[PDB]
């Protein structure tokens, strides 16, 4: 964003004004990884019980 | 007779002024238009107000 747009004006007076620049920024976007420990569902556990692995 | 106050035919003046006249035949002088024509319209920043110039 450019902070200086609007300049107060002086049609009758030829001045020199300094210039300005046009600025860029960056948004950002962290990545973040998540998971679950091994889990042990063994069959046989199951079937003891009867159930449905 | 053709009247023209063309400062090309005083040429002079006070008591030196010398006024020419030209006696012509048809085709006796001749002016062609190259049609190369060229007009620029510039313009510079950096100060107050834009300036132009042509």
């Amino acid at each position: 964003k450019i902070q200086g747009l609007v300049r107060p004006r002086d049609p009758y007076s030829n001045a020199d004004v300094a210039a300005k620049d046009l600025r860029q920024l960056v948004d950002n976007t962290i990545k973040v990884a998540s998971g679950t420990p091994p889990i042990n569902i063994p069959p046989s556990m199951l079937r003891w019980i009867q159930k449905n692995p | 007779i053709i009247i023209t106050d063309s400062p090309a035919l005083v040429s002079g003046a006070a008591e030196t002024l010398r006024h020419s006249t030209l006696g012509l035949t048809t085709g006796a002088i001749l002016i062609e238009q190259n049609q190369d024509f060229d007009s620029t319209v510039v313009d510079g920043t950096g100060k107050q107000n834009i300036t132009r110039q042509y």
